[PDB]
């Protein structure tokens, strides 16, 4: 078996805490959790198996010195907090980003670029495109989450499928918080 | 009008290797993952964190902790036999850290999803030979009760290169596998 004992910390940008959450598991069940309203270490919705839940209960509630760390609750997280948290809604890495072409793939274009967008925090980020100037929707719709690197960096895509003109110049757009200028890649058919 | 952050600390046991953990995760990224060998958190890469393993708190660790093996110790065998084992079969899959440049130094990221139980051990292969890899295995907790895991290789890409990330389950010598070839790689400048 597996048995957790899962602590959330929810604070606003500043470092405030909104909501804090002291929950149970075991087997991957969740058994019981923190009830700020009535202060109790009330079992967690319903259960089959939640007669273990509620003995978890007894045990547990008998124990002010944790009784009282859940009624401290919020301002633990702060208390907790302060020293790191300043620097971590502050840790931010602006986002490299190349164009080439890429296998087209859907497509009944001939050319498809890709604009990549690596090593970056926060994951939030935008990518956009134009031609000669002008804005043109890229070509999937589904909107890809970036993917972790696991080394607090994040990376990510957009492609777009055109007929090549060498007139033209498709340009790449990226709007990370990291940088307060947004990034362009310039693409041309004689490139 | 504050976007809001979520920091888990997440205590963890089971029956088995380990016995024991503690993952915190600001953001789906762990800062630190605990030790009960030295009781002290070790840092990931936020800069291997200055504040790092401040005492400041060792009653509320512990107290998960034992309560924790407890219900492993005391629970675990009352109900084994009488419910089933909650287990997944974890996902593997290997990307390039930054873009393909063919001759141009590179790292191999190997994405364990779906861990759980969290006991796993990952070899990395070229051209399926045993090859040894770039620093430990990261097992992170994520929210929903399950783990993921990180390995690295660096290496130099090839036209050629195959390569590939193997993921063996510890709670049944399950195995995944996950492979890697070189695929659109930019023009070389
Ligand atoms: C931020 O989190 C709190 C709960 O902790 C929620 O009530 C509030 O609506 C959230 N803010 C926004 C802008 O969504």
């Amino acid at each position: 078996f597996v048995a957790h004992v899962e602590s959330t910390c929810l604070l606003d940008d500043a470092g405030t805490p909104k909501d804090f959450t002291y929950c149970i598991s075991f087997n991957k069940d969740l058994l019981t959790c923190w009830d700020p309203e009535e202060n109790k270490m009330a079992p967690s919705e319903f259960g089959v198996l939640n007669s273990l839940a509620n003995v978890l209960s007894q045990h547990l509630n008998q124990k002010d010195t944790l009784m009282q760390r859940l009624r401290n609750g919020l301002q633990n997280c702060a208390t907790h907090t302060q020293p790191f948290w300043g620097s971590l809604t502050d840790r931010t890495r602006p986002p490299s980003v190349q164009v080439a072409k890429t296998t087209p793939f859907n497509t009944r274009e001939p050319v498809m670029l890709a604009c990549y967008v690596w090593g970056f925090y926060p994951a939030e980020v935008t990518i956009t495109w134009r031609k000669n100037g002008k804005l043109v929707m890229p070509h999937s719709s589904a909107h890809k989450t970036a993917q972790p690197n696991g080394d607090w960096t994040y990376q990510t895509l957009s492609h777009l499928a055109l007929t090549p003109s060498y007139g033209d110049t498709y340009t790449c757009v990226v709007e990370h918080i990291g940088a307060p200028e947004p990034i362009l890649r310039d693409w041309t058919p004689g490139l | 009008d504050l976007q809001n952050h979520t920091f888990l600390h997440t205590v963890y046991c089971q029956d088995g290797s380990p016995s024991v953990g503690l993952s915190e995760a600001y953001d789906e990224d762990q800062l630190f993952f605990f030790d009960f060998s030295q009781n002290t958190r070790v840092p990931r890469l936020p800069e291997f964190a200055d504040w790092a393993q401040e005492q400041g708190d060792a009653p509320a660790i512990l107290f998960d902790k034992e309560f924790c093996e407890w219900m492993i110790q005391q629970i675990g065998p009352k109900l084994d036999g009488k419910i089933p084992v909650s287990r997944g079969f974890p996902i593997a899959e290997v990307f390039t850290l930054k873009p393909l440049e063919f001759g141009k130094p590179n790292t191999l990221v190997c994405f364990v999803s779906n861990l759980f139980p969290p006991m796993l051990t990952v070899n990395w292969q070229h051209h399926s030979v045993p090859v040894e890899g770039f620093g430990p295995t990261f097992v992170s907790a994520v929210d929903g009760l399950s783990f993921q895991a990180f390995s690295y290789l660096d290496f130099t890409p090839e036209p050629s290169d195959i390569f590939s990330c193997i993921v063996t389950h510890e709670i049944d010598r399950y195995t995944a596998i996950a492979y890697w070839v070189p695929r659109n790689a930019l023009p070389s400048l």
